[PDB]
DNA sequence: CACGTGTGCTCTTCCGATCTCCGAGTGTCGTTAGGCATTAAGCTGAACGCACAAAGGAACAAAATAAACAATACCACCGAAACAAAGAATTAGAATAGTATAACGCTAACAAACATAAATTAGATCGGAAGAGCGTCGTGTAGAT
DNA sequence: ATCTACACGACGCTCTTCCGATCTAATTTATGTTTGTTAGCGTTATACTATTCTAATTCTTTGTTTCGGTGGTATTGTTTATTTTGTTCCTTTGTGCGTTCAGCTTAATGCCTAACGACACTCGGAGATCGGAAGAGCACACGTG
């Protein structure tokens, strides 16, 4: 009665549309077309550096789970205040 | 036992935000061995005036987008058309607050 | 049963009515208010603690927290806000 | 037929999704995303669905940041099209590399 | 007659001679690496004490500062400091 | 009165930086109401770690530049070079220190 | 000690800033950047002394020590290491 | 015939000099009566430690360093070699000052 | 392009020195030894929420296609900036001198910590309603031709 | 000038989130006592300011002349708008159980206080790596054959 489910390569869930909306909102109005793997590349290294210290958080918390509170601590670590969430 | 009148620390201050809250914060939070008896009234008003400064700009905000309540698009408006506070707040994330509407000149058609 | 989720809540409330009396709030502008309450209680606070490690002080007195106000707050909100705090120190001094 | 000029419909959509205030990304990748990414510090790692969003929220916010700064340093070098060299002289300027 | 003024010079003296034992120090370099010694002393301690406070704890204990170091250091130098404090923390605990 | 062997924190340890001296400014200086024992221990094994890698490298800087003696310089050097002693200390200036010598590729003659 | 100076911003002169800028790497420098940097180093120093002299006003003192330079500098996020 | 160099030879020596350096490379007497001059808007009668100064034009000096670094970067990303106001805007722009 | 010319830096060598290395007090701050308060570790039941699963609608994504517009490559010209010799001028360094101020040292008053009881206030828990989210028709704006 | 696709605008239909009423714990405050922190005043020495003199280093003027920016022209990939068909994402409907998470103990541990002594700081001399100067040699920028 196991199914442990280890996941691969889901980069590509960020679609290239979802990226040319997350630049329609920043004000871009031509994209290239090489600009979708380096931001997902930006992405996933920016999700590494906050993922890594909400995981220290909440393993210093000796808890298997993480809270959102983790991950705000880990956005005010790095100088990212997030608002919304609890603090 | 039989005291006197009770009233609150905000109340003598003319405050809306509390007095004995903050004091608690401030003692419990690790910051000197003391704090003055100023010290929290000071903090308070402050806090209440930042408060206040910023929801009078959200409640413009509302009005003119003909709303009756505040959303955190509301205070994202507030927050980044004033001069002054963005400063205070420019590294600070809004969840569901979106960006200004704040397209550059040369992407402007001709 | 739980622990009080303790908050800012009623008091934001309490000062948009003296603003707005006509204009509501919703529940997530509260929660983000109350971030905001909470991140420049903790700037002031550390500035001040820092102000009074300086100087090797042992109390936090309204000079620091002036002192933390006129360096973090930028502007006409920096004398706004010694005006403001000033005002209430002396009506809280006078009672 | 009437199909529009190029950039028109994309200034529109600057226009809207600058007026929205949604998530752009779909949340159903996005978790998946951050549970390969968790997994490699922490295997078996449950995610409160609101650490999610905070994740989603803030990557947005960072992406839509990057993207302003990078459509400034395309301006400055006389183009509208953002490329990756913009990214990598915002996020230089920026401090990052 | 004044105040003796505390620093790290002779520690910062004491583990050159064990690296470089042919090499000496200015006074100019040994004031950077005061403050060089002074300012991630206070990187490190404040941010173990806003971890004992996140966590609701009243003691920075040893998890605490390993936890600090590897939130602080990068890479390499997070492994190889945990590895200096796990090792001298043990050979503390066996005297 | 008459006490056994005194023996130093530092040296129960095997560390050259005190630990007597990172208790005291531990407990001095209003990070939490206790400090556990083995906190001043890691810390200044960490930091006598951290002093070492910057010092082993100043003084490979100061040997590559014929000199017996560190200055600013060679600290700096030391600092800059290193690939992830930069991401610690990307944010500080020293004194007397210059920078690096790095002239961009598309400066240089033809 | 009657005593009030004004317009020192240029004693900080063309040559005196384009050394500062070879120091940075820079090869070649148009005319305009002197006035320029000269803005952009007063409004700089405008802000530091700022802090430094509010740092001093509340150690009741009346000289600036170098240690308000250096936490005001920290106060920016700008360490300087080699004055205390 | 005298000799001369060509533009941007000397200029490169004096890159790798200073570069090389650590000097200071505006004079001390003329930033005291400029410290002097902008500390007289905010306290007037204001001594100063030479320590002061001294740690004002390091970091001064660092400052502006970096900023030049940067416009450099913004400068050759233009297709450029001379650094123009732009790119001093640019550069602070990016940095999140102005 | 490829070889002679002349310059800037490097290299080698020698002399004061001032900055560094060691020696001798000496307060002061770390070490040691009990002893006491208290914080965190371990075990456990409730339930909260997270993971996994199924099914259908749809909403968004993927793929093909015409084409319009933007990046880039190249060239001509100007105008501005670097380089350089010379004189001015302003800065650097030592030296006098005067002294504001700041860093000490007592002194005390006053302001803040601590404890306890009373009670007022804020958070949780429901519940009624009203701003709003959304579906349908209207003119206007505005963009393409 | 004309036509058509969004986009707000008005109206209406549920709705669900916001606002009011109640209940109770818990956190604030009133009063008093005790302590220990910082303001007040005096002093000294010291470092800051102001000033003279001469040296001398750097700033400013001006005359080349080189080359880099800047505008303009052309071309070819290439990104965008659009339509259709999967495809998977969202929404709901259900289940099971794993991991938070509060609660109750107590064992280890850190704080506290005081005595003692080793250590780092300050002062004070001795020397030696080094800053500066003389002379020569090579890398190298640059200019004719």
């Amino acid at each position: 009665k196991r199914h442990r489910k280890v996941l691969r390569d889901n980069i590509q869930g960020i679609t290239k549309p979802a990226i040319r909306r997350l630049a329609r909102r920043g004000g871009v109005k031509r994209i290239s077309g090489l600009i979708y793997e380096e931001t997902r590349g930006v992405l996933k290294v920016f999700l590494e550096n906050v993922i890594r210290d909400a995981v220290t958080y909440t393993e210093h918390a000796k808890r298997k789970t993480v809270t959102a509170m983790d991950v705000v601590y880990a956005l005010k670590r790095q100088g990212r205040t997030l608002y919304g969430f609890g603090g | 036992k039989a005291r006197a009148k009770a009233k609150t620390r905000s109340s003598r201050a003319g405050l809306q935000f509390p007095v004995g809250r903050v004091h608690r914060l401030l003692r419990k939070g690790n910051y000197s061995e003391r704090v003055g008896a100023g010290a929290p009234v000071y903090l308070a008003a402050v806090l209440e005036y930042l408060t206040a400064e910023i929801l009078e700009l959200a409640g413009n905000a509302a009005r003119d987008n003909k709303k009756t309540r505040i959303i955190p698009r509301h205070l994202q408006l507030a927050i980044r058309n004033d001069e002054e506070l963005n400063k205070l707040l420019g590294r600070v994330t809004i969840a569901q607050g979106g960006v200004l509407p704040n397209i550059q000149a040369v992407l402007l058609p001709k | 049963k739980r622990s009080r989720k303790e908050s800012y809540s009623v008091y934001v409330y309490k000062v948009l009515k003296q603003v707005h009396p006509d204009t509501g709030i919703s529940s997530k502008a509260m929660g983000i208010m109350n971030s905001f309450v909470n991140d420049i209680f903790e700037r002031i606070a550390g500035e001040a603690s820092r102000l009074a490690h300086y100087n090797k002080r042992s109390t936090i007195t309204s000079r620091e927290i002036q002192t933390a106000v006129r360096l973090l707050l930028p502007g006409e909100l920096a004398k706004h806000a010694v005006s403001e705090g000033t005002k209430a120190v002396t009506k809280y001094t006078s009672a | 037929p009437h199909r529009y000029r190029p950039g028109t419909v994309a200034l529109r959509e600057i226009r809207r999704y600058q007026k929205s205030t949604e998530l752009l990304i779909r949340k159903l990748p996005f978790q998946r995303l951050v549970r390969e990414i968790a997994q490699d510090f922490k295997t078996d790692l449950r995610f409160q669905s609101s650490a999610v969003m905070a994740l989603q929220e803030a990557s947005e916010a960072y992406l839509v940041g990057l993207f302003e700064d990078t459509n400034l340093a395309a301006i400055h070098a006389k183009r509208v099209t953002i490329m990756p060299k913009d990214i990598q002289l915002a996020r230089r300027i920026r401090g990052e590399r």
